[PDB]
């Protein structure tokens, strides 16, 4: 029940301005810790959204004029209203936890533990707009069907921008599932790939469909895994 | 000395004599504290709610 939960995802460009959400459940927001780590893949982090109610002077003198936020806690949910965002902002927040001095877990000592997280958002702002995501089915080959353990997916190429998310047989499909992440092309298009090993004997007997999810652009392509019938 | 000599008996002129007086004190130059290596915390919480 207790867990920070990201929403209020879409399409940003340059020049809009979006309304991001941090939505606590079981403990209330009024008296609870919530950090907005930013982080990209790779390299060092950063901590900035300096919103901790009460509205006085404290700040970091990185994002003066940048960063607009408000507060709102009986409906134990935060919003972001990051005003004036850059296009050079690409990487996915995450709202977390901290810890202090007063009660039972520190009588004598100093604090500062971020330990529940949440799980981000995919919000990018690009200068050009959003492009559905074309699904195209690998299906499984002769050496796949004869090595005893088959390999099918559907690759998601050239949707720009970010992100895809690919599911199997909605929800049904778990075991085997490896997600291979998007790949950068020199004109800035995006391809990942997503295989599951499965019993070769389930071939054409067991359905097998992809979930393909694309946010910003609102396209959802339920697409059919099919062996090579000729 | 001779003021609380004079003081004690309640007048001025006193009889050739010798008299008690208070004793000598000496103030702790010092205050220390004794107590073992105990770093362990006490949990309430749990005692309490």
């Amino acid at each position: 029940e207790v867990q920070l939960v990201e929403s209020g995802g879409g399409l940003v460009q340059p020049g809009g301005s979006l309304r991001l959400s941090c939505a606590a459940s079981g403990f209330t927001v009024s008296s609870n810790y919530m950090s907005w780590v930013r982080q990209a893949p790779g390299k060092g982090l950063e901590w900035v959204s300096a919103i901790y109610s009460g509205d006085s002077t404290y700040y970091a003198d990185s994002v003066k004029g940048r960063f607009t936020i408000s507060r709102h806690n009986p409906k134990n949910t935060l919003y972001l209203q990051m005003n004036s965002l850059r296009a050079e902002d690409t990487a996915v927040y995450y709202c977390a936890r901290l810890v202090g001095a007063l009660t039972n877990i520190v009588v004598s000592g100093d604090g500062g533990a971020f330990d529940i997280w949440g799980q981000g958002t995919m919000v990018t702002v690009s200068s050009a707009s959003t492009k559905g995501p074309s699904v195209f089915p690998l299906a499984p080959s002769s050496k796949s069907t004869s090595g005893g353990t088959a390999a099918l997916g559907c690759l998601v190429k050239d949707y720009f921008p970010e992100p895809v998310t690919v599911s199997w047989n909605s929800g049904a499909l778990t075991s085997g599932v490896h997600t291979f992440p998007a790949v950068l092309q020199s004109s800035g298009l995006y391809s990942l790939s997503s295989v599951v090993t499965v019993p070769s004997s389930s071939l054409g007997t067991q359905t097998y469909i992809c979930n393909v999810n694309h946010k910003p652009s609102n396209t959802k392509v339920d697409k059919r895994v099919e062996p090579k019938s000729c | 000395p001779l003021s609380e000599t004079k003081c004690t008996l309640k007048s001025f002129t006193v009889e050739k004599g010798i008299y008690q007086t208070s004793n000598f004190r000496v103030q702790p130059t010092e205050s220390i504290v004794r107590f073992p290596n105990i770093t362990n915390l006490c949990p309430f919480g749990e005692v309490f709610n």
